[PDB]
């Protein structure tokens, strides 16, 4: 009994405007952290923590504009995965940096923010301080994503093939992940939801809402404080609902145990539109970041 | 002016314990360094301790390495000297010199009275001369020997002489080779060179009556030579 | 009976200027025109010290090639070893508002002054280690701008009530007042020869001083905006003159008119400090636009270029045998270039 | 007003007696002092012994 | 060899004690005071508690040191680059000038205020606009009228009329609307809460550039 | 056996 499979997962247009969004999104992520890296490396007088910080956000979005689109991209066009043991190890960990990296960044550029505004007479912290978190951040990331590098690995599958336009015959694989005992890889999709999207968020909300209950009590200053205002709100609620459906997906899969054919059409249809979303917040971040900054708008 | 006084000496049994005291009174002592010296009572001096500006670095010794405390405070302007065991080598006078280091800076420019007790690799210098007679009015040559070159890439050597009048603390002439001390007479002259190095005297007085001592400063460790008196009959 | 007074001061005026474009035969431009140029000058950093946390606005080598003293108006003085990049005394200041410092020849005392209008003097070889204040002399009614010492015991100094005064120190009184200009005095170099000095002022003139005597003896003319450094050549018989019109002039003793000029149609921004070097062949200046320029001192075609500061510079200096430079601008940081 | 006139005039009439020479006299005479070991800084004089390290 | 190592260690120890007073010193507020002749110059200096004057005071755990250059009698220009970095300035205007001559002193103050705020050095200063006397004021008005001073003025005789006429036209010559703002005050010979307004003021620049310099905007 | 798309 041997499953038959095409090469192309979809059709030609699905297929022509898929490469036409991700080769869209990947240019113009590019081009902005391109462009916000030069200016800020340009000047010297722009060496303080925030901007250092931008600099960071900016080559977290660069790694995940490069190590993230085009391997899922080729991913989710061809039905298996073209790659052998190495990508894939490498691959799942490089990911998992890069997003955690990002996410994290985000989180401690707001805490800068909060610190600077809420309570000013409090010492200001110094280069060191922002080098030692940076570091601590990448390391706390390798640390974390390193158990699913090691388990990650590649099985060649005996009753499945595909077959391409010329009526061709190729073997299929499968990057996943070899868990001693089935039970625990849940704790391990629990954990990572817990540790990229649950705290993150809730720091950010609390926090955001407390610089912001502080300039409320504090006609043209008025509307400068809606702006603030807007400004923080339009970030959260940009993170959150980018990143929500993605993280909903993989709980469904790993815990409400779909069909056969809502499996079909949720890895088939669903899978694609989050990723799409989520790598597009890392590269509409480096505009909402840098036009939106007169110091950068020069 | 500057004053620096020393207490803390006497008689002690083989295997007891001492504290020596210094303290001192108007010459700005958080910004000096000091090192202490110990001289048998024959002849002869030796390096105990080294202590620095701001309780940094502590030096001590091959002999005395584990068996000396060096400790100071700034407050009070005080130092402080520990002996956990006393030998039968170790009678001698001691005494606490001041020193404060930067480019023209002249360390070892001040001495104290010392301390009299009783318990009842490295280079060498020769100094092999021990008495010459001499008389006053003419001019008098000292030579000393060194084992290695004290001349450093820096350009500059590291040669300190001192005089010991009896009955008096040393005080300082030549702290670095051809460089005279301050309160001294234009007489004294070094002008040496290579490893063997020469202290001319062109007129002597009624007060040239001493021990003449020469000191390297290029490695820590520090060894004095014998000395070399002058009767002066 | 004033009138009488004007035209014949307005005679003797156009007598002098007769008297001066008459003896004109010959100019510097014409006669160095076969010469061999220097070709480009290329100069690089050596060492970088970064005690300061404030603008920098005074700096003055020691007799020994090997010290430095350093003026910032975060309020300290810094003494500093060229060659080993350490620090020796750091003096605290009564008034944080200081223009200028000084190094006594002997390398015993310095000097400080500023917007508090009175000149301080320390002695650093004392007997107990610490630096103590000496001397305050007091008697200005305007600013100080410069202050040089002459020997142990007399010092010079510049005022911005268009004055000058000479005096000496075991008693705290003038000794000698030089009048006569009519903006304020910014910069004083003194000649080799401890004898005469120049001074230049607001109103672009410079004159030229007898320390013994007290009187003005030569006046020129020439700029068209503030003068704001001179200098003096190792030779004692020249000096350069820099200006906030973006220019430079060399000026000579025994000729009495201006000689050459260096300037450009790119450059636009003022000059502030000005510093000559060993054999007359090099001229520093220290610009607006945050760079050093290097001159040919026979020539104004432009010899070399520096830029390794973020600010204004402010302050320059060179040792005595011309081998390196020291520069300290406005980025609380000076450095060392050989 | 009287004194200004009689200062500048007394400063720069016996003055006017005084000599004059070329500058390009002593020009030439200090440009022995140069393109020789007592100039450093014009091109690159001075040996890569210097006294600064590099 | 030793001497080196021991100089080295007493310049990083200097070099602390150097970082450690200039932490120190880089948290005090500075103000600089500026003023034609017979104003509020020295009344508000009194109230607050040779060249360069300095006054030093406590407020609220906020330090400030007032910078007084009244009695300079030189080219202003030339110095004027060393308050480069100060927070704010106290400009002082004569409120009862506009009937003494001495070429009305009003005139000279609106010179000396626009000079003074167009300066280039000056760009993002604050200047807090100081009407110094005018417990008298009213008895003047009352008894002599205020078209002598400017005589395009029409309006009653009451003091608010020409208050807000002089503090109107006197915040009129700002050039720059945006980067500056000029916050205006009436002061008595009596009052004693020019200190918490001057505080409320200083507190307000301080958010504004902790917003500006990093954060949004 | 599950052939679905890699996470991130």
């Amino acid at each position: 009994n041997l499953t038959f499979s095409s090469y192309y997962q979809h059709t030609s247009p699905v297929a022509a405007m898929f490469i036409v969004a991700y080769a869209l999104i990947f240019l113009l992520c590019m081009v902005g952290n391109t462009l916000v890296c030069f200016i800020v490396l340009k000047n010297r007088h722009m060496h303080t923590v925030t901007n250092m910080f931008i600099l960071n956000l900016a080559v977290s979005d660069l790694l995940v504009g490069i190590f993230c689109m085009p391997t899922t991209l080729v991913d989710n066009l061809i039905t298996g995965w073209p790659f052998d043991n190495a990508t894939c190890k490498m691959s799942g960990l490089v990911q998992g940096m890069s997003v955690s990296a990002s996410v994290w960044t985000l989180v401690a550029i707001a805490v800068e923010r909060f610190r600077c505004i809420v309570h000013p007479f409090r010492e200001k912290l110094t280069l060191r301080k922002a080098l030692v978190t940076i570091a601590v951040i990448w390391a706390l990331a390798l640390l974390i994503m390193c158990p699913s590098a090691v388990t990650l690995t590649v099985t060649r599958e005996e009753h499945h093939f595909m077959v391409d336009a010329r009526n061709r015959s190729y073997p299929l694989y499968s990057c996943w992940e070899a868990w001693p005992e089935k039970g625990m890889r849940r704790v391990y999709t629990t954990v990572l939801f817990s540790h990229i999207y649950l705290a993150p968020l809730a720091l950010i909300v609390v926090m955001y809402a407390r610089i912001a209950r502080k300039l409320c009590q504090a006609p043209r200053a008025s509307r400068r404080r809606a702006r603030v205002v807007h400004m923080l709100v339009m970030v959260a609620l940009f993170f959150t609902l980018s990143w929500l459906p993605l993280w909903a997906l993989l709980l469904l899969i790993d815990y409400g145990q779909l069909s056969a054919p809502q499996l079909h059409l949720v890895t088939v249809y669903a899978f694609p539109f989050a990723h799409w979303l989520a790598f597009f917040n890392s590269s509409a971040n480096p505009i909402i970041y840098g036009y939106f900054n007169e110091n950068f708008r020069r | 002016d500057v004053q620096l006084v020393e207490s803390g000496g006497g008689l002690v049994q083989p295997g007891g314990s001492r504290k020596l005291s210094c303290s001192a009174s108007g010459f700005a002592f958080s910004s000096f360094g000091m090192h202490w010296v110990r001289q048998a009572p024959e002849k002869g001096l030796e390096w105990v301790a080294y202590i620095s500006s701001g309780s940094g670095t502590i030096y001590y010794a091959d002999t005395v390495k584990g068996r000396f405390t060096i400790s100071r405070d700034d407050p009070k302007n005080t130092l402080f000297l520990q002996m956990t065991s006393l030998r039968s080598e170790d009678t001698a006078m001691y005494y606490c010199v001041r020193s404060i280091y930067y480019y023209g800076s002249s360390p070892f420019d001040f001495w104290g009275q010392g301390t009299t007790l009783t318990v009842s690799s490295d280079i060498v210098m020769t100094q092999a001369t021990s008495s010459v007679p001499v008389t006053p009015g003419e001019s008098v040559s000292i030579s000393c020997r060194s084992s290695k070159s004290l001349l450093h890439s820096n350009g500059n050597t590291y040669l300190y002489w001192f005089l010991q009048r009896p009955g008096q603390s040393p005080q300082l002439l030549i702290y670095r080779m051809s460089n005279l001390a301050s309160g001294v007479p234009d007489r004294f002259s070094g002008s040496g060179s290579g490893t063997a190095f020469t202290l001319t005297i062109s007129r002597l007085e009624a007060e040239d009556v001493g021990v003449y001592y020469c000191m390297q400063h290029l490695e820590y460790p520090l060894t004095f030579g014998a000395g070399t008196k002058l009767e002066l009959k | 009976e004033l009138d009488q007074l004007r035209q014949e001061a307005e005679q003797l005026k156009n007598q002098i200027r007769d008297a001066r474009k008459a003896c004109a035969d010959a100019t510097l431009s014409q006669i160095t025109n076969n010469i061999d140029p220097v070709g480009r000058i290329q100069m690089r950093t050596r060492r970088t010290l970064r005690g300061h946390l404030a603008k920098i606005y005074a700096m003055h080598w020691g007799t020994d090639s090997r010290l430095l003293v350093s003026a910032s108006q975060d309020g300290k003085l810094i003494i500093w070893d060229s060659y080993t990049t350490n620090k020796v005394h750091a003096i605290p200041l009564r008034s944080s508002w200081v223009m200028t410092c000084a190094y006594a020849p002997s390398g015993n005392y310095v000097a400080c002054g500023g917007l508090d209008n009175i000149c301080s003097i320390y002695n650093l070889k004392t007997r107990e280690g610490n630096v103590r204040v000496s001397r305050e002399l007091a008697g200005h009614t305007g600013y100080l701008s410069c202050c040089r010492f002459l020997d142990d015991n007399q010092i010079v100094t510049s005022s911005g009530d268009t004055t000058c005064a000479l005096w000496d120190i075991e008693t705290g009184q003038q000794t000698t007042t030089f009048t006569g200009h009519t903006g304020d005095v910014m910069s004083l170099s003194l000649a080799p020869d401890t004898r005469l000095f120049v001074s230049g002022a607001c109103d672009a003139s410079a004159k030229l001083w007898d320390v013994r005597e007290g009187m003005c003896r030569q006046t020129f003319t020439g700029h068209e905006s503030d003068i704001n450094a001179i200098c003096f050549f190792p030779n004692g018989n020249a000096f350069a003159t820099g200006s906030d019109d973006a220019t430079c002039r060399l000026f000579d003793l025994r000729a009495d008119q201006e000689l050459m000029t260096y300037s450009h149609d790119n450059i636009i921004c003022g000059i502030t400090s000005v510093s000559f070097s060993k054999s007359g062949r090099l001229l520093l200046a220290g610009y607006d636009d945050f760079n050093c320029n290097v001159w040919d001192a026979l020539k104004a075609d432009r010899a070399g270029v520096l830029a390794g500061h973020d600010n204004r510079v402010s302050c320059l200096g060179v040792t005595d045998d011309g081998m390196a430079v020291a520069t300290g601008s406005w980025d609380s940081f000076l450095k060392i270039w050989n | 007003s009287i004194a200004q006139a009689r200062k500048l005039v007394e400063q720069l009439k016996m003055e006017a007696n005084i000599d004059r020479i070329k500058v390009s006299k002593a020009a030439a005479d200090l440009m022995a002092y140069c393109e020789a070991h007592a100039k450093e800084d014009p091109l690159l004089t001075p040996v890569p012994a210097s006294e600064n390290p590099f | 060899s030793a001497e080196d190592k021991a100089a080295v260690e007493r310049s990083k120890m200097i070099d602390r004690n150097l970082r450690e007073d200039g932490e120190k010193a880089a948290r005090e507020v500075k103000l600089l005071l500026l003023g034609a002749g017979e104003s509020g110059k020295n009344t508000i200096v009194k109230q607050m508690k040779t060249g360069i004057v300095e006054t030093h005071f406590t407020f609220k755990d906020l330090h400030f040191k007032m910078f007084d250059v009244g009695a300079q009698r030189s080219e202003r220009k030339k110095w004027i680059h060393c308050f480069e970095g100060v927070t704010a300035i106290i400009f002082c205007v004569a409120l009862s000038d506009y009937d003494l001559v001495l070429m009305n002193r009003m005139h000279e103050s609106m010179k000396l205020f626009d000079s003074i705020c167009n300066n280039k050095w000056f760009t993002d200063t604050s200047i807090i606009l100081f009407l110094n006397k005018k417990d008298l004021f009213e008895e003047k008005i009352k008894k002599s009228p205020l078209t002598i001073c400017y005589p395009e003025y029409a309006g009653s005789n009451t003091y608010e009329e020409a208050a807000a006429y002089i503090q109107c036209q006197f915040e009129d010559l700002n050039k720059r609307k945006d980067t500056k703002e000029i916050y205006t005050h009436f002061t008595c010979s009596t009052d004693t809460k020019n200190v918490q307004f001057v505080f409320d003021a200083v507190t307000d620049v301080i958010i504004k550039n902790n917003l500006k310099d990093c954060g949004l905007f | 056996v599950p052939n679905l798309p890699q996470r991130f």
